[PDB]
């Protein structure tokens, strides 16, 4: 894999 | 004064999820904690494309609910994404009660969403990055509304490797979570992120990167870092770029040493077994990697190793090693  | 939420580890330390429950008499929902976005969205009855696991805000089921209607929309680094309309709501948090907090129904969500954990996001970075502007964030809300005296949360997350888990505490933290003093590192908050300055970098006594600067970021699973600093952790530990931003390492990680940050005069690190982020049919991908960014994003795989409480007030963090 997440990337936020 | 204190909230706390136990949270859920999705996976091998992919994300960090936890329960909020929002309206009267309240729908529970699992969100991603994540201090690198500023939006709390909800995947919603008006939803044409959201999962059949996911928990659905009805505005009709909530004797709270207050209308709104302005259209949002967001996009993450990973490619996911939602989008819908503003509503106000209350919201617990960890047993503080947020009143009226803006609340974002998704109408759409990217597929990922859909097949994933969560039931949306709640957004633990700063109010200048809210895609609408002049929300005002739960953190925001904590503060004016008096729920909270210390402008602060407490973060651990597990490990996987350990049973998983993690809390947060809104308004206080956890000292059993952590080993030693806390160290209090300044933030950057000019571009809605918890800004920090990574002095050095190294390995054993090798200094792998000069400054560099980063963001703290609960809701990135890696330690993303520059290409040249991402090459030069990945040449100390020999590992080959994979070109989609990640390194193949070896699985065997008993002859590694940490990958030491040093931050505002101290040190904090990564520790060897998360240098390998996962395992897939005899192959390791690293802990580490790399996007195409000018700034590192210090995601899940060193926030698995260091306690944070992050300080929206001043702004500021103080760290501590993880008790493991």
């Amino acid at each position: 894999a997440c990337v936020k | 004064g204190v909230g706390t939420v136990p949270m859920t580890d999705y996976g091998n330390d992919i994300e960090y999820y936890g329960q909020v429950t929002i309206g009267t008499p309240g729908k529970k929902f699992n969100l991603d904690f994540d201090t690198g976005s500023s939006d709390l969205w909800i995947a919603s009855t008006l939803c044409t494309n959201c999962g059949s696991r996911q928990t659905k805000y009805d505005p009709n089921q909530s004797s709270t609910y207050q209308a709104d209607g302005r259209t949002w929309s967001i996009s993450y680094g990973d490619g996911s994404s939602a989008s819908g309309i503003l509503a106000k709501d209350n919201v617990n948090l960890g047993g503080l009660l947020i009143k009226g907090q803006t609340i974002e129904l998704a109408k759409r969500e990217a597929a990922s969403f859909a097949n994933g954990p969560n039931d949306g996001l709640l957004g633990l970075g700063f109010d200048t990055i809210t895609t609408v502007r002049g929300v005002k964030t739960p953190m925001d809300n904590l503060i004016s509304q008096g729920l909270i005296s210390r402008p602060i949360f407490g973060v651990y997350l597990g490990k996987a490797s350990n049973g998983g888990g993690g809390e947060y505490i809104f308004g206080g933290y956890d000292s059993t979570k952590f080993k030693g003093s806390l160290t209090t590192v300044p933030i950057d908050n000019s571009r809605g992120w918890w800004g920090i300055t990574v002095d050095r970098a190294t390995v054993g006594t090798s200094t792998v990167a000069s400054s560099f600067d980063g963001i703290l970021d609960t809701g990135t699973t890696l330690l993303i870092l520059p290409n040249n600093v991402a090459a030069s952790v990945a040449r100390a530990y020999g590992a080959s770029d994979n070109g989609d931003g990640t390194y193949t390492i070896s699985c065997d990680t008993s002859r590694f040493k940490p990958l030491v940050f040093s931050i505002n005069g101290a040190s904090f690190q990564v520790s060897p077994d998360s240098l390998v982020f996962e395992e897939y049919q005899g192959q390791c991908i690293a802990g580490f990697g790399y996007g195409n960014f000018d700034f590192a994003i210090i995601g899940d795989t060193f926030l698995k190793n260091n306690y944070v409480v992050f300080n929206q007030g001043v702004p500021e963090v103080q760290i501590a090693p993880v008790a493991e």
